[PDB]
Formats: structure tokens, sequence, C-alpha cells
């Protein structure tokens, strides 16, 4: 329920500048690694819950070879978990392999369904 | 130009109901009148 | 375009318009499938044959004359096609079908040859033409024992019991002076079509038509023809709407565009501006749709047919179409008028100026019977351009809200649910 | 017979129909329904709620 | 008439005189059945009883 | 078929507790549900067979619960399995209400799941509170009359709401004898409000602690969490022994031994330990109209919080500020409950107002503001530009 069009407005506002990307993009390194989904052997990208419809269909667009490697790195996780282990220090996502492979399937998405909406209301000047 | 919405109920599908929803209003304060006035509980 | 009238007893109709290339004559009776017994029924759509026959039709084929018939329920319609340079060899063939003579048609080997051409079309209508058996079924149970309820083409069960004695007494009854409008579309001058008919005599009859003693008269009822053995489930379903010549003739027009129509196979068909689809397309409830507003001379119809084959859930297809015609009467938005206005004035252009003449004579003679004159289409856009959201929620409150519907399906409607749970969402009980 | 013949409705159908009486001769009905079952279950919950009140020896004692 | 765009068309007036159409009948009803009941035993009831010790 | 899947009513049995496809990645969290359909039995079976041995009038009822005590066979067995068991009761749902907010099992599609949890927290509440009042000890006569005395407060409606309540002028024989019937019934509701919560979980099934889709690993419910709800079963069975059999009365006050008096009022009346931090909210506001709103709004601020979770994360299970605040959370949720059980003295005013604001600041406040940050967090820290 954060709408990932307003994260990327505020994300790419922090990028952009200057003094904030000195300031807090380092914090967000080292929050990334306090969280551990590495450890597990996931990406970021299959953390972001499935239950809208929006992300329903994000997953649908994606291609093939991309849903077999994200439906494997899940079964994965739910293997580790279930040992309450972590996976060895070879199997960690490393930090190039944690790419937003699903972010520009969403934002195409979520800005396919605010047209849908802002087309649902509009009012014609006559 | 785009109205007011919030999701689904929009500013002009809310202006064509406050009509009607004021007399929902007066038929449910009409509803209480029915089943309070029997023990002595004065509205006004 | 202009049109221009004239009477002498035969009333002349005239739409000029140089830049086609073809030129329709025709004579527009105002007897159609509505001035029948349901004894001497489909006389009306076997006068039409008789007058397509291979015999008459090859003998207007040697001038270059293709004919053409229309059956309609108040008019009935004989055009003759040809080039703009012949058009007084059209009327010398017309004057020679029905006005001259009418006894070289209905021979006994030509007469018998067109009843059984039209007992196969009525037999192959029966039960290969489904969404549209379903319309002639709707018209047959809304407006039961009343005169707009006599099916167009003719029941077969009424129709082998007609000679020729019965082609002809309605011959002399309605084929008569005070009932026709002599119709010249296309690249025809009013005065070229005058002085011909005033050349020759082209005298019909002499007047006086009956009368017709019942009224057409609404009677909310059902009507179920359930058949598993097909593939869909076609249903109908129309409240009273408003006849010709009435005050809310557009806006009964305008109220059945606001939901317009809709086809599941169409990718441009899906992104329409109807908030119905909303609710239609999660499970796919149904093929197609649209939204219909007949008028006939004395009553009207209002309503949608359908066709589905999703057959289980038939009872969310009609419950969410109905709701939305609630929202008619309560709180429909401007929006949703101001693209009904400028979608009928795109298929009212699309309609009284299109290509065809001889649709244009169709329309223009159905128009000057029942009103006296054609209302121009310039003239017809000042009406659809002041229907404001008050004068249809006037409208729906008048005719939609809480009012007795028809309903007319075939198929497999099992899961089409009963009258009293489609009759009760007329009404929303939440307003 | 065909099935463009609907069968004799005639015994049962009104003399006239005029829809905004049929429906206010059909709304009354349901509505003096629906009046005696507001007047008729204001005092079923009114018996049960007045019976958990203050009883009568325990008034007697005020 | 129309009888039926007044009361009958919006349900929101429709139950609203069912209710201001019960708060009437409540206070008449009662009265009339009681003034009835005690009129039906003129004469049993203590309100009489209490007037025959003078 | 199977005979498990063709009868109407093992196919109910069939699609709960043995064909049910549950997350292969589960923890023990994961069993707090099963124990507390266990506790209801406990609570329901020790409920009448003790309540064919107990009187409910003003003048037999204190005296009937020691008649349970010393002259029913094992009737020390079943009062205290009953009243330490209602104890267990809260605690394991005290558990299960937090598993539920941590692991984000409040957020869509599961927020109907949700609201009958807090259905159910309100009359488990209501349910053992008027049994607290049917021993009519002397914390359950003064925890009865400062309870249904807030209802006072609502204006013009208030006495005679109380004393529709109390059946009198005080907290008297038809207010005990009330009590009772009324908190017989309430577990039936409980008992049913149960099944109308295994209904809105079983359309969309368990989470799973890592807060992704479960869709693609699914173990059945039989041989393997039955055995993993045997594990709980018998280490609830063992803690409720020792607090059964070798330390009964250490949860309870021993105030609630003293036959209740109304004439003598006790030093602090307290409730039992677990309605404890409302208690302590209840005391906070000083005013008694939104004292009772606030006590009230404390179990329904619940209700907002799928609505305040700005996070596209299910959980916060790798989160770094939305795991330190949860707890900050739970240790003020344990606060509240001292700051309840100590006296109305300074500086245990200032403690409780604002150990209070920090109740209803977490789904107001904390929760919508460290979800937004730790989205941003998410995002810039792999997007390079
Ligand atoms: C249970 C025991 C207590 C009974 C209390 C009844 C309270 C009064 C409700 C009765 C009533 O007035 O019902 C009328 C409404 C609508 O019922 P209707 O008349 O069939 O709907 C027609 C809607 N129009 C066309 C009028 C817009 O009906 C409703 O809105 C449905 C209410 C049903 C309550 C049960
Ligand atoms: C009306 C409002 C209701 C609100 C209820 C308020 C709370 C009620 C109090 C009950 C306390 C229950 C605490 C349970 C906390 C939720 C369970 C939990 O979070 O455990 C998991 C957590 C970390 O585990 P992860 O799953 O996130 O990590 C996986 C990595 N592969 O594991 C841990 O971090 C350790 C868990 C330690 C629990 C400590 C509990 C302390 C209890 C208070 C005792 C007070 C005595 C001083
Ligand atoms: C969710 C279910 C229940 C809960 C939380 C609950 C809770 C309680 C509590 C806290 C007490 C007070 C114990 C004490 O202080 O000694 C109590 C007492 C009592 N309860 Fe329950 N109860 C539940 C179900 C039932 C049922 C179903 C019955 C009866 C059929 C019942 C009957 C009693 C009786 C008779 C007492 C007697 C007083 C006593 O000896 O403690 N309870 N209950
Ligand atoms: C008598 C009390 C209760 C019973 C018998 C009960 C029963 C259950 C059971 C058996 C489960 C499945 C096992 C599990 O998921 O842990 C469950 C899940 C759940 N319960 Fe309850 N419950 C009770 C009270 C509550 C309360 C008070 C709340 C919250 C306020 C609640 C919220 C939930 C939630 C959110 C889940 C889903 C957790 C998940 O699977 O992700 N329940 N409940
Ligand atoms: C989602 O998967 C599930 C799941 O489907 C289920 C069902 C459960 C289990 C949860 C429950 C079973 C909770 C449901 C609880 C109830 C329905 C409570 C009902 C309990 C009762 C005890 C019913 C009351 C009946 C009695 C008291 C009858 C006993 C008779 C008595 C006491 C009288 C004795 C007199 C004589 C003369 C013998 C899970 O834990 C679970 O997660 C793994
Ligand atoms: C109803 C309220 C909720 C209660 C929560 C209890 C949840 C766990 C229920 C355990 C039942 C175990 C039966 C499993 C089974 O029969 O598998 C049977 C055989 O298992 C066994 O033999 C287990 C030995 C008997 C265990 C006795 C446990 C009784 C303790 C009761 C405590 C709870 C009331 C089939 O197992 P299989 O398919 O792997 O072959």
């Amino acid at each position: 329920p954060q709408s990932f069009t307003s994260i990327a407005r505020i994300g790419d506002y922090i990028l952009k500048s200057p003094v904030l990307s000195k300031l807090c993009v380092p914090v967000a390194n080292q929050f990334i690694n306090l969280a551990g989904y590495k450890k597990l052997g996931l990406k970021f990208d299959d953390l972001i819950a499935e239950e809208n419809p929006i992300m329903q269909t994000a997953l649908r667009r994606l291609p093939e070879d991309e849903s077999y490697a994200r439906a494997y790195r899940i079964i994965r996780a739910h293997q580790t978990e279930l040992t309450h282990h972590l996976l060895p220090r070879n199997e960690w996502i490393k930090a190039q392999e944690d790419v937003p492979y699903l972010l520009p399937y969403i934002l195409e998405a979520e800005a396919a369904a605010k047209e849908k909406d802002e087309l649902d209301n509009i009012e014609v000047s006559k | 130009k785009t109205g007011l919405h919030f999701g689904r109920l929009s500013l002009r599908s809310l202006t064509a109901y406050a009509p009607n929803l004021m007399l929902w209003g007066g038929a449910s304060m009409l509803g209480l009148f029915v089943f309070t006035e029997g023990w002595p509980k004065f509205q006004d | 375009a202009e049109v221009t009238q004239l009477s002498n007893g035969i009333v002349v109709a005239t739409e000029h318009n140089p830049s086609a290339h073809t030129a329709s004559v025709g004579v527009v009776f105002g007897s159609g499938a509505a001035n029948e017994n349901p004894y001497n029924n489909g006389v009306s759509n076997l006068w039409k044959n008789i007058f397509l026959s291979k015999e008459n039709s090859a003998v207007a084929a040697k001038e270059g004359l293709a004919l053409s018939s229309n059956i309609s329920r108040d008019f009935q319609s004989y055009i003759v096609s040809s080039l703009p340079g012949s058009t007084d060899k059209s009327l010398d063939f017309l004057n020679q079908s029905f006005i001259q003579q009418k006894a070289n048609l209905l021979s006994s080997s030509n007469f018998e040859a067109t009843k059984k051409s039209v007992l196969k079309q009525v037999q192959d209508f029966e039960e290969n033409d489904h969404p549209n058996r379903v319309l002639e079924h709707l018209h047959s149970t809304a407006f039961q024992n009343t005169p707009l309820s006599l099916p167009t083409r003719g029941t077969l069960e009424s129709l082998e019991n007609l000679v020729v004695a019965d082609l002809e007494s309605f011959a002399n009854n309605h084929f008569l002076n005070s009932n026709a409008v002599v119709v010249g579309t296309g690249n025809i001058k009013h005065e070229d079509l005058v002085n011909s008919i005033e050349s020759k005599n082209l005298s019909l009859q002499t007047g006086t038509k009956p009368v017709l003693k019942k009224k057409a008269a609404f009677l909310g009822s059902e009507v179920r023809l359930r058949d598993d053995t097909l593939p869909k489930a076609w249903i109908s379903l129309a409240v009273e709407g408003e006849p010709v010549n009435s005050p809310n003739y557009f806006v009964a027009k305008l109220a059945a565009q606001i939901f317009g129509s809709y086809n599941a196979f169409e990718p441009a068909s899906r992104l329409q501006g109807i908030k119905l689809l909303d609710n239609i397309q999660e499970y796919q409830l149904c093929d197609n749709f649209n939204h219909f507003s007949l008028s006939y001379k004395d009553s009207g119809l209002w309503g949608f047919s359908t066709a589905t084959r999703n057959v289980t859930m038939i009872d969310d297809l009609i419950h969410f179409t109905l709701k939305q015609w609630n929202r008619l009467t309560i709180s429909v938005t401007d929006t949703e008028v101001e693209r009904a206005k400028s979608l009928l004035k795109l298929q009212l252009g699309q309609l009284y100026e299109s290509g065809n003449p001889v649709n244009d004579a169709n329309l223009l003679g159905a128009e000057v019977l029942i009103k006296g004159s054609k209302l121009s289409l310039g003239e017809a856009f000042k009406k659809i351009d002041a229907i404001t959201v008050k004068d249809v929620k006037a409208w729906a409150g008048k005719r939609l809200w809480d009012q007795d519907i028809a309903i007319a399906g075939t198929g497999q409607i099992e899961g089409l649910l009963d009258y009293m749970r489609i009759r009760s969402d007329m009404s929303m009980m939440r307003w | 017979k065909s099935t463009y013949r609907t069968p004799n409705f005639d015994d049962v159908l009104k003399e006239n129909n005029d829809a905004d009486k049929g429906r206010s001769y059909a709304y009354f009905m349901v509505g003096a329904m629906g009046l005696l079952s507001s007047a008729g279950a204001k005092s079923t919950v009114e018996t049960f709620i007045s019976s958990m009140t203050a009883t009568a020896d325990v008034l007697a004692m005020a | 008439s129309s009888l039926y765009k007044t009361f009958f068309k919006r349900n929101a007036v429709f139950v609203g005189t069912i209710f201001a159409g019960a708060f009437v009948f409540q206070t008449v009803f009662d009265t009339a059945i009681t003034s009835w009941y005690e009129n039906h035993n003129k004469g049993k009831l203590w309100k009489d009883v209490k007037a025959r010790i003078a | 078929m199977a005979f498990r899947k063709s009868n109407v009513y093992l196919s109910l049995v069939n699609s709960y507790i043995i064909d049910s496809p549950q997350p292969s990645s589960i923890n023990y969290w994961w069993n707090m549900g099963s124990l507390l359909g266990l506790c209801l039995v406990i609570q329901i079976v020790t409920g009448i067979f003790m309540a064919m041995h107990y009187s409910s009038n003003i003048e037999l009822a204190f005296s009937s619960v020691e008649h349970i005590m010393r002259d029913v066979h094992n009737g020390y067995i079943l009062r205290y399995l009953h009243a330490n068991g209602a104890s267990f009761f809260f605690m394991v749902m005290f558990m299960h209400m937090a598993k539920g907010l941590y692991y984000g099992s409040y957020r869509s599609p599961r927020v109907t799941l949700w609201n009958v949890g807090v259905i159910i927290f309100i009359l488990t509440i209501a349910t053992a509170f008027l049994g607290y009042c049917c021993v009519y000890g002397q914390m359950s006569h003064w925890g009865a009359t400062v309870i249904t005395n807030l209802f006072s407060a609502i204006p013009f409606v208030g006495n005679d709401i109380v004393s529709w309540l109390w059946g009198g002028f005080s907290v008297s024989n038809p207010t005990i004898q009330r009590f009772f019937a009324l908190h017989y019934l309430v577990p039936f509701i409980i008992a049913a409000m149960v099944i109308m919560h295994l209904m809105a979980l079983h359309i969309h099934g368990s989470s799973n602690p890592l807060g992704i889709t479960g869709n693609l690993d699914r173990i059945p419910m039989h041989s393997y969490f039955i055995f993993k709800d045997l594990v709980t079963v018998f280490l609830f069975m063992l803690i409720l022994a020792l607090f059964v059999f070798y330390s009964p009365n250490t949860l309870g006050h021993p105030d609630n031994y003293i036959p209740g008096n109304p004439l003598v009022t006790p030093a602090s009346i307290v409730p039992e330990w677990y309605l404890l931090p409302f208690y302590a909210i209840l005391r906070s506001i000083p005013d008694k109209l939104l004292g009772v709103i606030t006590m009230f709004a404390a179990i329904l601020v619940l209700l907002v919080l799928p609505f305040t979770d700005r996070s596209v994360v299910r959980g916060n299970t790798f989160k770094v500020l939305s795991k330190f605040f949860f707890f900050i959370f739970v240790f003020n949720f344990v606060l509240l409950g001292q700051i309840g059980a100590c006296h109305v003295e300074v500086p245990y005013v200032l403690m409780g107002q604002i150990a209070t604001f920090i109740y209803f600041a977490y789904f107001l406040i904390i929760v919508p503001v460290i979800s937004t940050i730790e989205n941003v967090l998410f995002y810039i820290g792999r997007v390079n530009k």
C-alpha cells in the first residue's frame, strides 16, 4: 500500500541530489544487509507481496526465464528457513545480482491503473 | 480535468446522495422514537 | 440535404443528393406487420417476396433496375433502384407491378413457388437466427393480445393457410392512396419526380384504410424458450419505452446510448466509457450486449439484448446491468451524458446520412407517414445538444424506476432467475 | 399452435393496469405489514429488555 | 396517483413513513384498547371499588 | 473418491485438519492458534463440570466455590485448572495477536480474518470478566462496582443503563445471578465466532514468516502439523500443570478469598492481571467520559492497522527499524500492565500518561512513518542513479 510510483518519486529525488546521495545511500546499504534477505538467497523483488492485482499483473508480464528462477529462489527460502539455517556463503545473493528486475513491470502496471481512474472521473468542460 | 475521487466514492457520486442521505438520517431518527418511546428518554 | 414534400392525395417525398450515383424511387405504405390479425399474419412478408420473385425481378433487371423491399412493424416499403438518368423507367416499372396490375405476379405458378420459398425462410429463421427470434418473442410477450405483437416474418402455423384471396384482400385494404408516400432518394430532383407522376397517372386506390380498434399496451410478462442443446443463452429484457412523435424520443435513445453496446472479443470495445464493463469483465459474464430504444407508432420498447456462454452466472449478468439502469434515476453523472450525446450524434449521422439510397428511402418513408414531414439532422442535433442530466433523471423515474419489464430468453436459460427476482432489481431499496 | 400465440390469461388480468395504482395497492399492504411488525418488534424487544430491570421486590426496598 | 412519487418512490421516505406510522399506532392503539377493556369491565376495577368506599 | 472427501461431514474435517495445505516454512509461533482451540475446550469442559455445583445467589456464591474446593472429588483440580487456565488463555492469545502483528498477518487479503480477531478478543475480555464476578470475592464485588459504574458517564442515559445493568441499585443479588447466565453463554458465542474465524482463514490460507507467496511449497496438515502441534500441546499442558498443582494461587489476587462485603472497601482494587494494561489506559485520562472511550478505543485501534501499514513487504522479518519499534511496543504493553497494578501515585501518573501515548502512537504515528522510510531505503539501496 505504498504505490511504487510514489516510492520512486521520493527515491529518485534522493539519488538526484548530490547532498542526500552522499548521506543516506550509505545508510541504505547498511540497512539492506542488516535485513538479510540475501542470506536466505532472495533478491528484493521476491519479497514484495503479490496479492494486490497490480502486482498480480506484473507477475504475468514477466518473461519465462525470470519467472522460473524467481519461482526457485522462493522455494530455496522456504526450505532454508524450514531448517532454521542460512544459505552457505557462496549461495548468498551478491550486491550486483540484486537488481530491480520487477520494478519496470510494476511502474507500467501502476501507471496503467492510475490512468484508468484519472479517466473514469474526467469532467468535460463544455 | 479530473474531479476529486479517492478510490470509489467520487464527489459527483456524493453530491447526488446527500439529498437522500438527509432522509435516511430522518428515517433512522424516527426509527429510534419507535424503539425508545416506551421508556422515558426525551430528545429535543 | 433538405427534404421536400407535396401532396395531391399521393404524398411525394424527395431528398435530392447530387453527389450520389444512384436514384432510388419507391412507394412506402404505412401498414406493416402491425395491421394484421393472427390468421392472415405473414401476408405482408409474402407480398414482399412476390415483388422480389424471380419472374418479376428478371423483368426489372432487363432495364438495369434492382428491386428492394422492407417489411417492418408499422411501415412497408417497395423501392426500385436505378441509374440517375433512368428514373422515369423505374416509375414505369413500379406502375406495372402494383398500380396498373397485380394479376401477373399472382399467378398460380408464381404464388405457390413463392409461398414455398417464404415457408422455408421462416423455418430457417425459427431455428437458426437466435438473437433475433428472441427479439421477435420479446414483442410477442410484451404486447400480447394486441396488434404490435405479431412477428414481421409471419408465423409458420399461420402462413400455410394463405390463399391468393388473402393476398388481395390485404391489398384492397392497405395498399391505398391515403396510405402511401412515394419517396425518391439519391440523385433525383423533386421537380422531376413530381412532374413524372403528373405526366402519368399513378393512382393507387380510393382511401379509408381500416381502423384497428385495439390500441397497443405494454403488459409486463416473460417467456422462456428453454432448450438445453444450444451453446449459449440469448436474453432480451425490456421496459415500455417511448413511441415516435414524443418529447422523450431522443432522451430514450440517449439513455440507451449511455450503456451502449459491447463485444467481448474486440480489443477496442472493452475500453469503452461504460461503468458496466468494470463488473462484467471480471468473470466474463457476457459475450455481447446492445441497448436498444425501439419506437413504434403507438408504443415502444427500451432495454437490452444479450448473449452469453457463462450460463451459470446469468443472474449476475442481469443483476449487474439492472443496477446500472437504476443509476439513471439517481446518480447518472454529467460526463456519462456528455459522451452519450457525442455518440448519439454520430450513430444518427451514420444512419440518416450514410451512403445507401435504399436505406434513406425507408427512413424518409417511415418518417413522413407517421409525423407528416421529416425532421432534419441539423435540427435533430439541437435536440440532443440540450438534454440535461435533469431530463434523463426525470425520464428514468418515469419509465425505468420500479416498472414492469418484459423478458424473453432461449438456450440454456436455467440459470436465468425467476421473474420477481428480476422485477425487484428495478428499484434499488438503498435509495 | 405457435409459440407466438400466448394462451388465455384473461381470467386473471386486471381491467386497467395504471402502474401508479397497482404499485400503490401493493405497497400499502407491504407497508401495513411493515408497520405492525415495527410496532410488534418494539414490544418483543421491550419485553426482554425490561425484564432485566429492577424487579418488584428490589423496588420495595428502595 | 402522485401518491407514488412522494411516498413509495424513494425507499428512504417509504420506510420513514413506516416508522412515523408506527409511532402513532403505538400510542393510539394502546389507549384505544385500554379504554375499551376497562369500559367493558366497568364496576369491577379498583378505580370503581375505590368510589364505593365513600 | 476417498470417503474423507466424499462425505458431507468428513470433508469439513478433511479440508480443515487433514488435507489443508499449510506453507512448509511456518515456525512454532503458528501453533498458538491450535493452543487456543485446546485452551477453549479446557475452559468449557471445566466450566460445565464446575457449574453443576455452583449456586449463583449472592448468599451462596462464595460459599459454593469453597464447596467445590472442599467437598467435591477432585474439585480442587477443576477450580484451579479453570481459574489458571483462563489466565493461560490470555497469555497464549496475547502471543497470538502479536505473531499476527509482527508477521504482517493483518494485511490484505486477511483483513476479514483480523476483524474477527478483534471481535473474539472483545468477547473473551467480556467472558473472563463476567466469570471473575461470579466468585463474589472482595476484588470481584469491587471489580464489578468500578467497571459498571463507568457507564454512568454517558450523558443523560448514564444512570438508566447502569441501573439496568446492575438489575437494582448496586451490585446485589440480581447482578451476580445475571453475571453467571451471561458468562455461561458468551463462550458459546466465542465458539461460534471461532468457526467464523476459520472460514475467513481458509479462503486465503496461512501466511509464512518470510512474507512471500506460499503457494509454491505446500505440505498437508495431517502427520506434519498435527505432530508439530502435539509438541506444543504437551508443553502447554506441562506449564499449566505446574501452575495448577505446584503453585495454583500465584496469578490470582489474594483478596479474592475474602468474601465480598459492600461495606468495606479493599486497599487497592485491581482487576485480574490481563486486564491490567487496559485498566491503566482507563485510569490515565483525568476524566470519566473520555476514559470509557479510550479504554474501548484501545481495542478498536487494532482495526486501523491494515490501513496504516504502508509497507510493500508483508511483516517485520526483513526490516531493521520495524522490528526494533515492535519490541518497544511489546515492552510498553508490559509496562502498562505494571502501572495498572501500582497505586495512583507520583510518578505513576506521568508514566501511565506517557506509556499510553506510546500505545496509540504505535499504530497511528510510528507504523506509518517508519514503514515509509523502510520503503525508500529498500529502493535507493539497490537502484543506482
Ligand atoms: C491488545 C493489544 C495486544 C498487543 C499484544 C502485546 C504483546 C503481548 C505480549 C506477548 C509477547 C509475545 C512476543 C512474541 C513476538 C512475536 C514473535 C516473534 O517476533 O518472534 C520472532 C523473532 C525474530 O524471528 P524472525 O522470524 O523475524 O527471524 C527469521 C530470520 N530467518 O524472535 C525474536 O526476536 C525473539 C522473541 C523473544 C520474545 C520475548 C517476549 C518477551 C515477553 C515479555 C516478558 C516481560 C518480562 C520482562
Ligand atoms: C472462554 C471461556 C472462559 C473463560 C476465559 C472463563 C474465565 C473464567 C474466569 C476468569 C473465572 C474466574 C476464576 C476465578 O477467579 O476463580 C471463571 C469462573 C467460572 N467460570 Fe469460566 N470461563 C470460560 C468459560 C466458562 C464456561 C463455558 C462455563 C460454564 C459452563 C464457565 C463457568 C464458570 C464458573 C461456574 C465459574 C465459577 C467461579 C469459579 O469457581 O471460578 N466458564 N471463568
Ligand atoms: C479463542 C480464540 C482464537 C482461536 C481459537 C483462534 C484460532 C485460530 C487458528 C486455529 C488459527 C490458525 C493457526 C494460526 O495461524 O496460528 C488462527 C489464525 C489467526 N488468528 Fe486466531 N484465534 C483466536 C483468537 C484470535 C485473536 C484474538 C486474533 C487477533 C486479534 C486472531 C487473529 C488471527 C490471525 C491474524 C490469524 C492468521 C495468522 C496467519 O495464519 O498468518 N485470532 N486463529
Ligand atoms: C486451520 O487449521 C486448523 C483447523 O482447521 C482447526 C480446526 C484447528 C483447531 C481449532 C479448533 C478445533 C477450535 C474450534 C473450537 C471449538 C469449535 C470449541 C468447541 C468445543 C467444545 C468443547 C464444544 C462444547 C461441547 C461440549 C462441552 C460437550 C461435552 C459434554 C459435557 C461437558 C457434558 C458431560 C455430561 C455427561 C453426562 C457425559 C487448528 O488448530 C488449525 O490450525 C492447525
Ligand atoms: C480440539 C482442540 C484443538 C486440540 C489441539 C490438538 C492438535 C493435535 C491433535 C493430536 C491428535 C494426534 C492424532 C494423530 C494420529 O492419530 O495419527 C495417526 C497415528 O499417530 C499416532 O499413532 C500418534 C499416537 C497417538 C497420539 C495421542 C495424542 C493424544 C493427545 C491428545 C492431546 C490433544 C487433545 C496416523 O498417523 P500416520 O498417518 O503418520 O500413520
